[PDB]
């Protein structure tokens, strides 16, 4: 019943997706936080050899000016998933004259999902996160390889997801400001971290409303994780 | 056996072990009431949240002003089934600029879903839908199974623990149809009540309503939204 | 197990079907290419010398593809048929094209990328046929090319396929002479490796084709040799080992 | 077959031309040969003769005289014989004999 | 079936037995029965002509037989007055009578956790759940 | 039995067929390379001549453009055609947009063409992982590593094949910044780094050097030996 | 053969089964006969399956309390790095961080040993997952 | 003696091709044989009627149904399959009729209708069609002629044959028949095909329990003689 | 080699394809024909003996043509020959069309041979279990050609497939001189059958065709019982 | 085992398995009868209501082909819709292709065909239900066919689909169809439904009818109710 995205479990499950969703618990712990002045968006690195570009792993890319990312998984699923963000809100920019909003974004993402056994191939083995703002505000959404996609104020995926997802619920709160955010989120990537906690273990990313610039953090991860 | 693997195999007792399979999807889904008056067209929605801190899921879908569904089984077997009745009702009211009625929405959902029951090459499309609408002909109330088999169903409910709801609106079956919005929405708020546990009770956060009427469109009422039908709600007797 | 397709990946990283094609070259036939300068030779065996075997083609294991290009088979009958087929019409179309020859290895090259196709697309038996290629161009001049049901090709001085291949290569190897490789001493070395590969012995001329390849006044003349001259080979091997009988 | 049980792996080939020749000897010791019966001839025509075919040969050469009633083994008395003993199966069909070119 | 081992001994008892069942001729009162869960390693002599004979056939029981055996065994329980027997038959499927008893005991096990009196519909659902070793989980992709 | 489909997860998330698809290169011959400041050079070992065969037509160092080279592993018969091909979309590229490809880009395709191969039913994966070096940056020296998987990698330096984990180790000892300082030291680097070769022989070693706005430039087998007796003086020092 | 009279010893169990309660262990319950897997015999069956996370910290505190660790151990860290891991592979991996920490003259075992102890327990038995075949997830 | 068989494309060892052999097996399962006999100058085909209730429409249980003008089938095998074979035979001969200008003798009918069982008896996309076809018609300057055509694909001539459970026992008798040669009239052969089915099933032949197909080279024409005239051969069969 | 004999795309441990050989012996299991190639012609025979009396032995000719000089013969699957002779005829026409010269009949056997080897390539499809023997008259020298379902076209001097086919060849390289001329050819043809055909030759059970100077072309009835009574 | 799993694989019998499986597929439906009168026909299905939230005249499976023609399926329901789908359409193109209303006889054939078709691929699955076409006609009297899963398709006097197919025949045959006008032979088709369909098993059930012929002037549309009341208290006036 294991074989295909084609075959019913005799308790009704599609047994294939959920082994892609077992890829997930492979990757790298991902943490994102929605707040009021904006999203962040936490990675462990998990480099292999010190010879190797730290830009070379693309765990937090850019679908846009406007809303960041995080993945957990395949890598070349993921690219290919990005690739689509990419290009499809580029498109709805170029048709409606406007940003697309992060759920939008997270639609069009999971429309691809949803063809693994939709079409007249396999589940995305990865994980999503897409932190961004719209017109609604800030907004962090979280999809997996069956397509589910869903909006949640702090979410982990990746390995570590069931650790880290039940230390944030203790921690997070709605009336939660950007730079408590970034440090809470730092202090559960260092606890669920295997490896000691520096610049060059981990990638921080935060989106604003008023500052759609600097997707990234650059030589300043040093300061933040400094004052731990 | 082994004729459970495939669609296409009968199995010896005249029985198709796929679909059977693929009934059992819709109640892995959380429970979803709706029933219909003689003038609204009432569903009510358990939704629910895989974290704590994570926004419930979105149970009732949008499909036309007049046409809206409640969604009980796969996720991507909805949202395509969703865009399916979309696209069809946008078809129908550009060509023959008239409010498609929901009964042949009904069918042409069956003739869809009917296709992968019989060639191989997909999987049977695992999502119960309750599909709630107001054409010329009164308030309607259908619930496609897997199966391909859908039925005109004046009250119905399908889902995880969705039976003790079918017992509750069975027993209040005859006063269905002369009642308010009022009094219908409470009773479905009430049968989904009593597929919830004993410890959970409805929240403003995990029950979603949407009702279309006489001289109301399909309108989702969320968080705030289900409020106003959520005060005056009984509470359980315990 | 790992050989049901040929587009399995053993846990070892092998493509087991790939490779019992790549051993079933040891049941097709005996094809040499000897090292020569200005000049460059073919040896194939005919297994079916059956006396009821009408022979009308002479060249049933020696094929021409262009104008100064020819080629041995080794494998099924069938696979090899279209390959030649396949190589005609590829030359020709490089001729139409470019109005100039095909350089020899962009033609075996064009061979390999159509052979690894099947390896690679499910549904089709990697193509179990080897063959050498000789020709002339304005680039290298004469070359041998080893095909290999893999698309592997690779440049080569002397080897054989088929039957009794191992030992074929050792004995080319055993007297393998570089630079002083003139065609009559070409001519001698494939008469004398296929005394000994060939278990069969005395070498008749009928079951023995050799086909040669020169550059005579800037034509390429594709030779095969008839009865007569392959006779005056074996007759010149012949007394040539009688000589080696005197250290007794 | 590791080493410490098996030390030697020692290999048994098909007899060569000498070789033949002396399993022809050792076999027909007791037989009473002729005089012209060339042995190394019979070898010769025994390519690949496992080393108890060999043997048949001889004992065939023998059974070629025994119907005859005789106690002397001639040069066709082997011959003929060599053939009996060294018997092949042939594919007895082209189409399969020409899968392969 | 028939196979000097150590089995030659419980074959004199079915010789001795084979013997008793033909010795009787039928019209009297001594009617035979014999139960087992395979007859496939039954040695056909005892299934001969003044043998044992009409062989009585147990069938898996049907939905509507399911739900009639699952209500017989929950008659000495408190069940609800509201259970969907029916549903319950759909729901257990490939299920033997001592099956469908064992998911009346474990649905009453079920609400004794519960610390109920009563056994609701969702405690037989639980019981089905269990009486199969399987877990019910909320599975995230389904919604 | 979750190994004989590309498209099926194994229970715990894996692609075994894919996994599988990684033994090919551990198979193949070790090629190595690390970039410089201005000379990035990759060098291949265990030539393993057959002394009967012309090595033109070995050849494994190939150019996909004027300004990018790329030294494959694993099987040779998908090496080619993926070396055709990047060629074809190079020139494409050029085609379509007056710039010339970047290194990126080229590693980008080529892994998107793996990927293609890797993600459906009924075609096997290009079993090699090629490791893209150039200089068509325009300035800034790049090297990259693609995978049969298709997931395309950015290293300072790297080491493929049958050894790769042995080079690879060593090469993180003795590759910093005082190394690359010089052309030549940059491809003395090389030059030890195949020195760990299954035989040590030497003489197998053949390293490519690309410098910038230059050309691709195969070390002769007198320029070669002569930077390998180089590097044995360098290492006569121990005594 | 001799294989019936356990089969009758079986059956004359089975007679018994069907105040007395009655326990039963096995690791393939597949080979059972199912007469006696049948509810009647046996009404209930537990089916003791892998921890989950928030259980393995559980047993990895239980097999830790008597062990000389340092008190800053991130059990829960160690929990996600043994999925798919039985209640005796974690004895396990807590008995060789000891070890590690034994074969270094060290009387406290830190938690560099317990990573040790998990790459040498866990992750050098489990499967292959080798870095070279590793780079596709991140 | 099961065989490779499951797949049809599948060759068993010994070469015989066991999904096609059970084919002629499931011919027989409809439990009626028909029987076909050449005369001197007509062609009369005699099949089962077994209607086994009285609320079945006697119209459409025909077995024989009429291709075109100048030839008739009947069916013996599985319904639907027979059903199917004829509304392809019609397509066919009028295909032929349209194309070349004249009407199909019967030969080539059943030729192309086992071209076409032939392809599916090769590519693995249709399960051959379980029924033979036998097929009458006055062609002119060869007379009537009698084809019996097999889902395997193999078409011949016969002076008469038959198809169904009891398919042997009727041709044995047939063997019997013709090679005491007489003059085989209209009548004469009437009288040979009743006479085949009656002894093959030894039954009295009620008039609703027969259909009798005729084509006679004087009126070359497609008839099925009702109800009265097979009465009236019955009774002359009698005397 | 034991679970790989199914599919036809799939090497055996020894690369041997099975479903080949299993069609070949499929042929070695059908109707024996002969033919030889005299000096004069070539001739083709064949026994269609029908299971019964019942048969129209004129009705389907085995011994069948596809140009004027140009014929078949075939042992194996009926079925499987008439597709076949309707390609051959197909593709003979096609390069009659093209280069307005008659096929010759190495050409024709190559695609024929062709025609053969597209349906042993995928799965799905099954090699045509016929072996066809080709005779032509083309540029002053007779041919005989054999094709196989494997796509291997031989060069048959005198040959018989079919039952007993050992026995066929056993009989050739014995009574087969190079020298001989078509009339005896006949005589040598009809002898071959005679060893595997269980029963009296009549005029209907042995087709023969002649493949002459003035083209190929099925023995009537007639002659073939003229000369039957000259050799009996 | 092994010759069942595909349609397209004939057992060592000569059977196809999957055909005999569909077919005793259909045998686990609510009984469907259908009687055809002088001058038209007259269809009677049993629609066993599954619970008592179905709203009434849900899941209908009483059918309208075209104009004239009729359908009652019996058997796995999904499957009926699609068939009577393929059977509208057919008639549509009939109609917009020759000018006139389809006949029965070619109407049923070509269902027949299409149904027969889905039982000769490895890709398809034959058909779950067994339906009765019926029809009447001044040119061509009235007309009614069953097309079995198989796709065999011959007329019927009085047949019955379902459960019941043997218990409706044996009451079916005991009555003059040949004669009777079907404004009674309606009467008579729910006295037999109600004799079959035993009230100990299957609980509850519901009736519909619906008649082609003279009386509805060549249509099929449903009985009118005041025909069908008195029908029903004839039917249950036959309890003793």
């Amino acid at each position: 019943y294991d074989r295909g995205v084609n075959t019913f479990s005799p308790e009704g499950r599609l047994f294939q997706v959920e082994y892609a969703i077992e890829a997930i618990k492979l990757g790298s712990t991902a943490i994102g936080i929605q707040t009021s002045e904006g999203v962040c968006l936490a990675v462990e690195k998990r480099i292999t050899s010190p010879l190797m570009e730290p830009s070379s792993i693309e765990k937090i890319v850019e679908i846009d000016a406007h809303i960041g990312c995080a993945m957990s998984g395949l890598i070349k699923d993921a690219k290919t998933l990005i690739d689509k963000a990419r290009v499809e809100t580029q498109n709805h920019w170029f048709t409606y004259n406007e940003t697309m909003t992060v759920e939008s974004v997270t639609q069009a993402v999971s429309n691809l999902a949803l063809q693994f056994g939709e079409e007249d191939s396999r589940p995305f083995g990865v994980a999503l996160l897409f932190g961004g703002v719209d017109e609604k505000g800030p907004q962090l959404f979280h999809m997996d390889p069956s397509g589910t996609f869903v909006q949640c104020d702090a979410r982990a995926i990746g390995s570590a997801s069931e650790g880290a997802q039940s230390s944030l619920q203790e921690v997070y709160h709605k009336s939660m400001t950007l730079k408590e955010a970034i440090k809470s989120s730092l202090i559960i990537l260092k606890q669920v971290m295997e490896e000691k906690l520096n610049a060059t273990n981990i990638e921080l990313a935060t989106v604003q409303p008023g500052q759609n610039f600097h997707m990234f953090t650059k030589e300043e991860l040093e300061e933040v994780i400094k004052d731990i | 056996n082994q004729y459970d693997n495939d669609v296409t195999v009968w199995s010896p007792q005249g029985r198709i072990h796929q679909i059977e399979y693929a009934m059992e999807a819709v109640k892995q889904g959380s429970a979803t009431v709706g029933l219909k008056s003689k003038t609204h067209a009432v569903l009510v929605a358990l939704k629910r949240a895989q974290s704590e801190l994570a926004a419930h899921q979105k149970k009732i879908l949008h499909v036309d002003n007049h046409i809206g569904i409640s969604i009980a089984g796969l996720t991507a077997d909805a949202r395509l089934l969703c865009n399916f009745m979309r696209q069809e009702c946008l078809d129908s009211r550009f060509v023959f600029d008239r409010p498609l009625p929901v009964s042949r929405l009904v069918s042409l959902i069956g003739s869809k879903t009917q296709i992968p029951t019989q060639r191989y090459g997909r999987r049977p499309y695992g999502v119960g839908l309750l599909i709630a609408g107001y054409d010329d002909m009164g308030p309607h109330i259908f619930q496609t199974c897997p199966s391909a088999n859908y039925f005109d169903c004046r009250a119905m409910s399908i889902g995880a623990r969705s039976q003790s709801a079918r017992t509750y609106l069975e027993r209040h079956m005859s006063e269905f149809m002369e009642c308010n919005l009022n009094e219908l929405v409470k009773h479905g708020l009430r049968a989904l009540r009593e597929t919830l546990p004993a410890e959970q009770d409805l929240t403003t956060k995990n029950v979603s309503i949407g009702i279309v009427g006489k001289d109301l469109e399909f309108t989702i009422y969320d968080d705030d939204d289900v409020s106003p039908f959520l005060e005056g709600l009984e509470e359980r007797p315990q | 197990r790992y050989d049901s397709r040929t587009t399995i990946f053993s846990p070892e990283g092998r493509l087991y079907q790939v490779e019992y094609a790549m051993e079933a070259i040891g049941h097709a036939g005996t094809c040499l290419g000897i090292l020569a300068n200005d000049g460059v030779l073919l040896a194939a065996e005919r297994r079916n010398i059956h006396k009821l075997l009408d022979e009308v083609f002479f060249s049933e294991k020696i094929y021409k593809l262009n104008e100064d290009m020819a080629c041995s088979v080794a494998g099924i009958t069938s696979d090899a048929n279209v390959l030649t087929n396949e190589l005609r019409l590829i030359a020709q179309r490089y001729l139409l094209q470019y109005q100039e020859p095909i350089p020899c290895e962009q033609l075996v090259t064009a061979l390999c990328d159509i052979k690894q196709a099947y390896t690679q697309f499910g549904g089709k038996r990697p193509f179990g046929v080897s063959l050498l290629y000789i020709g002339w161009d304005k680039h290298y001049g004469f070359q041998l090319y080893q095909s290999d049901p893999s698309g592997n090709y690779g440049g080569w001085k002397a080897t054989c396929i088929g039957n009794n291949s191992a030992a074929a290569v050792s004995m080319l190897k055993q007297d393998y002479k570089e630079g002083e490789m003139t065609l009559k001493s070409a001519l001698a070395l494939a008469i004398k490796v296929l005394n000994k590969t060939m278990d069969v012995s005395k070498l008749s001329a009928e079951k023995v084709e050799i086909a040669t390849l020169t550059r005579e006044n800037g034509k390429t003349v594709i030779r095969v040799l008839k009865q007569k001259e392959v006779e005056q080979l074996i007759k010149k091997h012949e007394e040539e080992e009688a000589k080696a009988e005197r250290e007794k | 077959l590791r080493p410490g049980r098996i030390d030697r792996k020692i290999e048994f080939p098909p007899p060569n031309e000498e070789a033949r020749l002396d399993i022809l000897k050792i076999h027909s010791r007791k037989m009473n040969l002729t005089r012209g019966i060339n042995l190394r001839k019979i070898a010769e025509l025994m390519p690949g003769a496992s080393g108890a075919e060999v043997k048949g040969v001889c004992t065939e050469a023998g059974m070629y005289a025994l119907r005859e009633r005789r106690v002397h083994v001639t040069q066709e008395d082997f011959e003929m014989a060599v053939a009996k003993v060294m018997q092949k199966d042939s594919e007895k069909n082209m189409s399969i004999k020409k899968l392969w070119k | 079936k028939r196979f000097k081992a150590g089995d030659r001994e419980v074959q004199r008892t079915m010789l001795e037995l084979l013997n008793q069942l033909d010795g009787f001729q039928p019209n009297t009162q001594v009617k035979v029965i014999a139960a087992t869960n395979r007859v496939d390693i039954l040695d056909p002599a005892l299934l001969r002509s003044g043998r044992l004979d009409r062989k009585i056939e147990f069938p898996m029981p049907n939905e509507e037989a399911r739900a009639r055996i699952m209500q017989i065994h929950s008659r000495k329980m408190n069940v609800s007055p509201d259970v969907n027997y029916e549903e319950l038959a759909r729901c257990t499927d490939d299920f033997n009578g001592a099956q469908c008893k064992a998911v009346c005991v474990e649905a009453g096990m079920i609400a004794l956790r519960r610390g109920a009196t009563e056994l609701t519909h969702e405690d037989y659902m639980e019981g089905i759940l269990e009486v199969q070793a399987k877990k019910k989980a909320n599975l995230q992709y389904y919604a | 039995s979750y190994d004989r489909a590309i498209t099926v997860f194994s229970p715990d998330g894996h692609l075994f067929q894919v996994e599988y698809a990684q033994e090919a290169v551990k198979k193949g011959s070790t090629a190595v390379g690390v970039r410089g400041r201005d000379i990035v050079v990759l060098g291949v070992e265990k030539k393993s001549v057959a002394k009967l065969q012309d090595e033109r037509t070995v050849r494994k160092i190939c150019a996909l453009d004027d300004n990018v080279c790329m030294a494959f592993a694993g099987l040779t018969a998908d090496a080619r055609i993926v070396i055709n091909r990047a060629r074809v979309e190079c020139q494409s590229h050029r085609l379509t947009v007056e710039d010339p490809v970047t290194v990126e880009y080229i590693t980008r395709y080529i892994a998107s063409l793996k990927q293609r191969y890797t993600q459906s039913n009924g075609r096997r994966p290009f079993g090699i992982s090629a490791l893209i070096v150039g200089f068509d940056f325009d300035g800034t020296p790049r090297l990259y590593q693609t995978d049969p998987s298709g997931t395309y990698h950015a290293w300072k330096a790297n080491a493929i094949g049958r050894g790769a984990k042995s080079v690879r180790e060593f090469l993180e000892k003795n590759y910093t910044d005082e190394a690359i300082e010089t052309d030549d030291l940059t491809i003395k680097l090389v030059i030890k780094a195949l020195l760990e070769v299954v035989q040590s022989g030497g003489k197998n070693i053949e390293l490519a050097v690309m410098r910038r706005d230059q050309s691709l430039k195969i070390l002769n087998p007198e320029e070669i030996e002569k930077y390998v007796a180089e590097i044995e003086k360098e290492k006569e020092e121990n005594e | 053969g001799g294989d019936n009279e356990v089969q009758r010893t079986m059956l004359e169990l089975i007679n018994q089964l069907d105040n007395i309660k009655v326990l039963m262990a096995t690791n393939r319950p597949d080979t059972l006969d199912p007469a006696l897997m049948r509810p009647g015999r046996l009404d209930r069956k537990i089916e003791f399956s892998l921890p989950d996370l928030e259980g393995r910290t559980h047993i990895f505190k239980i097999h830790a309390r008597s062990m000389s660790v340092e008190r800053d151990i991130r059990f829960e860290l160690l929990a996600r790095l043994c999925p798919n891991s039985t209640g005796a592979e974690i004895r396990s991996v807590c008995t060789e961080a000891g070890m590690f920490a034994i074969r270094a003259r060290r009387k406290i075992a830190t938690e560099k040993d317990f990573l040790e102890a998990v790459n040498k327990v866990i992750k050098s038995y489990a499967k292959f997952s080798a870095t070279p075949r590793y780079m596709t997830y991140n | 003696s099961a065989g490779f068989d499951r797949h049809i494309t599948i060759f068993s060892p010994e070469g015989r091709l066991y999904q096609v052999e059970y084919a002629f097996k499931a011919i027989n399962q409809g439990g009626l044989t028909s029987v076909a006999v050449r005369g001197k100058d007509c062609a009369v085909i005699v099949t089962q009627k077994k209607v086994p209730d009285k609320l079945l429409d006697s119209s459409t249980v025909t077995h024989l149904f009429k291709i075109t003008e100048n030839i008739g089938c009947v069916m013996t095998g599985m319904t639907a399959d027979s059903r199917s074979q004829v509304q392809r035979a019609r397509y066919e001969a009028a295909n032929w009729k349209y194309k070349y200008g004249y009407e199909i003798p019967v030969d080539m009918l059943c030729k192309r209708i086992a071209d076409i069982s032939q392809v599916y008896t090769q590519n693995a996309e249709m399960r051959p069609l379980g029924c033979c076809m036998i097929l009458i018609g006055i062609d002119e300057e060869q007379g009537p002629q009698v084809y019996k055509c097999d889902p395997a694909g193999y078409y011949c001539g016969f002076k008469a044959t038959a198809a169904g459970v009891k398919q042997t026992e009727s041709t044995s008798f047939l063997e019997k028949k013709v090679k005491k040669k007489f003059d085989w009239t209209f009548e004469q052969t009437v009288e040979t095909a009743i006479t085949c089915l009656s002894t093959v099933l030894s039954i009295d032949f009620k008039p609703s329990e027969i259909e009798v197909g005729v084509v006679t080279v004087e009126n070359p024409k497609f008839r099925i003689l009702t109800e009265a005239e097979i009465d009236a051969h019955l009774v002359a069969l009698a005397e | 080699e034991r679970g790989y004999s199914f599919s036809l795309t799939t090497f055996s441990p020894s690369g041997k394809l099975v479903q080949i050989e299993y069609a070949l012996a499929a042929v070695a299991g059908g109707a024996p024909s002969v033919g030889i190639k005299a000096a004069n012609g070539v001739v083709l025979a064949t026994e269609k003996k029908q299971k019964s009396i019942l048969y129209d032995e004129r009705s389907v000719h085995k011994v069948e043509p596809i140009t004027k000089h140009i014929g078949l013969v075939y042992s194996g699957m009926g079925p499987d020959y008439r597709v076949l002779v309707h390609r051959a005829r197909k593709l003979a026409q096609q390069y009659y069309l093209v280069y307005q010269e008659p096929i010759p009949t190495a050409q024709l056997v190559q695609r024929v041979a062709s025609v053969m080897q597209e349906y042993t390539q995928s799965g799905g499809v099954r090699p045509f279990g016929v072996s066809l023997l080709i005779c032509g008259w083309n540029e002053g020298r007779p041919y005989l050609f054999q094709s196989d379902p494997s796509g291997a076209y031989f060069a048959w001097k005198a040959t018989a497939m079919g039952k007993n086919y050992v026995n066929g060849k056993t009989f050739l390289e014995k009574r087969y001189n190079e020298d001989l001329e078509l009339e005896d050819a006949i005589h040598t043809a009809i002898l071959t059958l005679k060893e595997s055909f269980e029963g009296q030759m009549t005029e209907d059970n042995i087709e023969v065709g002649i493949c002459n100077e003035a083209g190929f072309r099925r023995l009537t009835p007639t002659e073939v019982k003229d000369y039957l009574a000259a050799i009996a | 085992t092994g010759y069942d799993l595909s349609a397209s694989t004939f057992s060592p019998d000569g059977r196809v398995f999957q055909v005999e499986y569909a077919m005793k597929a259909v045998e686990n439906s609510s009984t469907a009868i259908g009687i055809r009168c002088k001058d038209g026909v007259v269809f009677g299905v049993e629609k066993l209501v599954l619970s008592k939230l179905y709203e009434e005249g849900s899941n209908k499976r009483l059918f309208n082909v075209d104009r004239h023609v009729g359908m009652a399926v019996a058997g796995l329901l999904a499957d009926a819709r699609s068939l009577a789908d393929i059977a509208r359409e057919e008639a549509s193109n009939f109609r917009s292709n020759f000018g006139y209303n389809i006949p029965l006889k070619h109407l049923a054939d070509r269902v027949a065909m299409y149904v027969h078709a889905y039982t000769l691929y490895s890709a398809v699955r034959p058909f779950g239900c067994s339906f009765m076409l019926g029809s009447y006609s001044v040119n061509d009297g009235a007309q009614l066919y069953m097309i079995d899963p198989s796709g065999v398709s011959y007329g019927y006097w009085g047949c019955a689909i379902g459960k019941a197919r043997q218990a409706a025949k044996t009451e079916i045959e005991k009555l003059q169809m040949k004669e009777m006008t079907c404004r009674d032979i309606v009467k008579e088709v729910a006295k037999i439904i109600y004799i079959v369909h035993d009230e100990v098993k299957d609980k509850a059930f519901e009736l519909e009818l619906s008649w082609v012929g003279e009386l509805t002037n060549g249509r099929h549309e449903i009985v009118p109710k005041d025909i069908r009341e008195e029908a029903e208290k004839y039917a249950k006036e036959s309890l003793k």
